[PDB]
């Protein structure tokens, strides 16, 4: 019954094509909620979900300035990385920023988080005391000094533990049809010879809600962790999530492998068999 | 600089039946930078209007996206989605399997 | 709801 918040921006620079673009996401658990999009016709702050819709003009001025000010910001932070780093404009180079907050199932703060990343990599990153910086190699030591003598976790650590946790809980009673719920995955095997003497045996969940979810494959009860082809939990792109897991055996084997699955939906979890 | 390649799904939203509506997706998921071409083909041609997720990373930073399209399968109608990425030497053609 | 401070890289 475990909820998040989480907003997450990537910048992206173009060199001699023009400003960054800059495109910012919000999600609840699973489910997205906002957009803004710096390439955009609208310049504004867009809703991704019905429940959201709700909201008043006084939130959409806000959360469009807010965004737009973190737009400019990390387009400034593109130049500032290529001189900490010493590189070229040649090349395209990508920021990213994720933070916000984790409540229980009682929807009681747990955690908070904000973290940025260049070129992929680790660059800064919030420690769970909301109060220091984890910093990933020296140039993102800079930005540490810069950040502490400006007090930047002080601010952070009072929206995560206050501001983040109250419209989490907003969001999850307004859009309670959808995020408070769980739909447990239909699952079932699927069976195909590959040759005359080996079969892919293949582990299905579908129509699923939250993602997160566990599949594995077992052979007399020892798990196939690395003989298993496990694949990215996706979306079917009506608010529900797939997910398979395959394994390739030799024909006669079948009634030694069973299929795992584990959900928040599921009263226990199944075991899927051959027999 | 980090280089992660896409991983490639190509599905449909429901189990298919021949002559009723449905969509069809390609996920792309763990790719860096996010700079990538994604089209859906029927029968090797590129389908106009697919739409798109907005651009969003997992906690290790890489990328996802779904393309998506209303469509309704028929028997002889091969689909499939076209790739490109920096870390692919050309593009990557998935088909659209319905027997998985 | 986003945060609203701004900060610089």
């Amino acid at each position: 019954g475990s909820h998040s918040m989480r907003y997450f921006f990537t910048s992206v620079s173009r060199p001699g094509r023009g400003e960054p673009r800059f495109i910012a996401v919000g999600y609840v658990d699973d489910t997205q909620f906002v957009r803004f999009d710096s390439d955009a016709a609208s310049q504004r702050m867009e809703p991704r979900a019905p429940w959201i819709e709700q909201e008043g003009p006084e939130y959409w001025d806000g959360e469009t300035r807010k965004v737009k000010a973190h737009s400019q910001t990390h387009r400034v932070d593109l130049g500032t990385l290529r001189g900490y780093y010493n590189q070229s404009e040649a090349g395209s180079h990508t920021v990213q920023r994720m933070y916000g907050c984790d409540v229980g199932s009682d929807w009681r703060f747990l955690r908070g988080y904000h973290q940025y990343a260049y070129d992929g990599k680790d660059y800064i990153a919030l420690k769970e005391d909301l109060r220091s910086w984890t910093a990933a190699d020296m140039a993102a030591q800079t930005t540490k000094h810069k950040w502490e003598a400006a007090h930047v976790a002080e601010q952070l650590r009072a929206y995560l533990e206050g501001t983040c946790v109250e419209w989490l809980r907003r969001y999850l009673e307004n859009g309670k049809e959808t995020l408070q719920r769980t739909d447990a995955p239909k699952t079932h095997m699927t069976h195909h010879a590959v040759s005359d003497h080996e079969a892919t045996l293949r582990c299905w969940a579908l129509s699923f809600y939250p993602a997160e979810i566990t599949l594995t494959w077992q052979r007399d009860g020892e798990d196939q962790t690395q003989d298993t082809e496990l694949v990215e939990t996706r979306p079917a792109g009506d608010g529900t999530f797939q997910k398979w897991a395959a394994v390739v055996v030799p024909s006669g084997q079948e009634q030694r492998y069973t299929c795992h699955v584990q959900h928040e939906g599921l009263p226990k979890p199944l075991t899927l068999r051959w027999e | 600089m980090i280089q992660r390649t896409p991983k490639i799904q190509v599905y449909s939203r429901h189990p298919a039946e021949n002559g009723k509506s449905n969509f069809l997706n390609c996920y792309v998921s763990g790719f860096h930078p996010s700079d990538i071409e994604v089209d859906l083909l029927k029968n090797g041609e590129r389908i106009e209007k697919v739409e798109h997720s907005d651009l969003s990373f997992s906690k290790d930073w890489s990328f996802y996206l779904l393309y998506y399209t209303e469509f309704t399968p028929t028997e002889k109608d091969e689909y499939a989605c076209r790739v490109n990425h920096v870390t692919l030497s050309q593009p990557k053609i998935v088909k659209w399997d319905r027997d998985m | 709801l986003g945060y609203g401070f701004v900060n610089y890289i």
